């Protein structure tokens, strides 16, 4: 598929290191990190535009994020709190497309 | 040599608003080096591209230097030389259009020093030390080691630099400890020049537009040059 990221499911517990990895096929320039409020919309962590950098979303605070290679954009919880319990989207785009991955659900106890 | 910086003339990272992580990226165990290497091909009169293969991850095969101008990159073209620099992805261009990803390839500026005669004796090192100024205090000296007689500014500042990202947190993902910082070079004949460590103000950060300052590749003879770090606390 276009975007895989994993895991698929994870059960954190608070203060754990929670890092979700994303990889692509297509090498679009464009990743990106969204939580899903469920019920709601898709809000936007991080972003990159190309290996080596990174920019913040509209909800940075809590993430950092990592994209090492053209093909891999991961988003880090360095310290796992309860509120980061949710559903993330990794997605790629470029050249007019927009792909997303199948969803990570994190719960944090 | 270069006139000392005012506080008026530095980067503070409380004006800077965008991801330190970007900053952290291009000195946190991060640089381009080879030995021995003669230059393959070229994209505009100014640089030089080297078959460089990425030891590390499999990010590039090819590197692009820049240099300020073609008569440098002459100076270099045709020679054995070594290469050690920091590189960038976002806006590596090898023709004229924005936006263009180029997979196998990296981008660099300078970096570049004559491989032959430039060399130690044995796998023999020479140490640079650097003292580093907390808010005019000198707080932690180290040295960084390289087997280079003569050596570019930008092998020592990213070396410096590497260590200051593990040892004092120097650039951080969100932001950084420090409101300013400056690494002076003093040249054994009296000249000392110097390099901003923080990101001009705003949101945004172009790595690209940052190292092009290395496009000088100057360099210092490794044995008497002196490099001071100068820091100050948010």
């Amino acid at each position: 598929a276009a975007v895989t990221q994993s895991p698929r499911n994870k059960v954190a517990v608070t203060g754990e290191k929670v890092t979700l990895s994303c990889q692509q096929t297509n090498n679009h320039n464009n990743m990106y990190w969204y939580r899903q409020d469920t019920g709601h919309g898709l809000r936007l962590i991080h972003y990159s535009y190309g290996a080596g950098s990174t920019e913040k979303g509209d909800i940075p605070d809590g993430y950092k994020a990592s994209r090492p290679s053209q093909e891999q954009f991961s988003l880090i919880l360095e310290s796992a709190t309860p509120s980061q319990t949710s559903v993330y989207f990794c997605a790629s785009g470029g050249g007019g497309t927009l792909y997303f991955g199948a969803g990570t659900r994190l719960s944090v106890l | 040599s270069q006139p000392d910086p005012m506080p008026d003339d530095l980067h503070k990272s409380s004006e800077f608003t965008g991801t330190m992580g970007n900053m952290k990226y291009l000195y946190d165990d991060h640089y381009v080096s080879a030995t021995k290497v003669k230059s393959v091909d070229k994209f505009l009169a100014h640089d030089l591209i080297y078959n460089i293969s990425d030891k590390k991850l499999k990010n590039y095969d090819k590197v692009k230097t820049e240099l300020l101008n073609e008569d440098l990159a002459k100076k270099y073209k045709d020679e054995v030389v070594d290469v050690y620099g920091s590189n960038y992805y976002v806006n590596c261009y090898f023709s004229s259009k924005d936006n263009v990803w180029w997979p196998g390839k990296t981008c660099m500026y300078g970096g570049i020093t004559k491989h032959e005669g430039n060399h130690f004796d044995n796998g023999n090192l020479q140490n640079v030390l650097v003292r580093v100024y907390e808010n005019k205090r000198n707080t932690i000296s180290f040295e960084v080691q390289t087997d280079k007689k003569s050596v570019t500014a930008q092998e020592l500042d990213i070396k410096a630099r590497n260590f200051l990202i593990n040892k004092k947190n120097l650039y951080e993902f969100n932001s950084s400890p420090y409101e300013t910082g400056y690494i002076k070079f003093i040249e054994n004949n009296g000249n000392t020049f110097w390099y901003d460590m923080m990101p001009a103000p705003g949101d945004k950060f172009d790595q690209s537009k940052y190292l092009m300052m290395y496009n000088d590749n100057k360099t210092v003879d490794s044995k008497s040059v002196k490099i001071e770090v100068h820091l100050t606390t948010k």
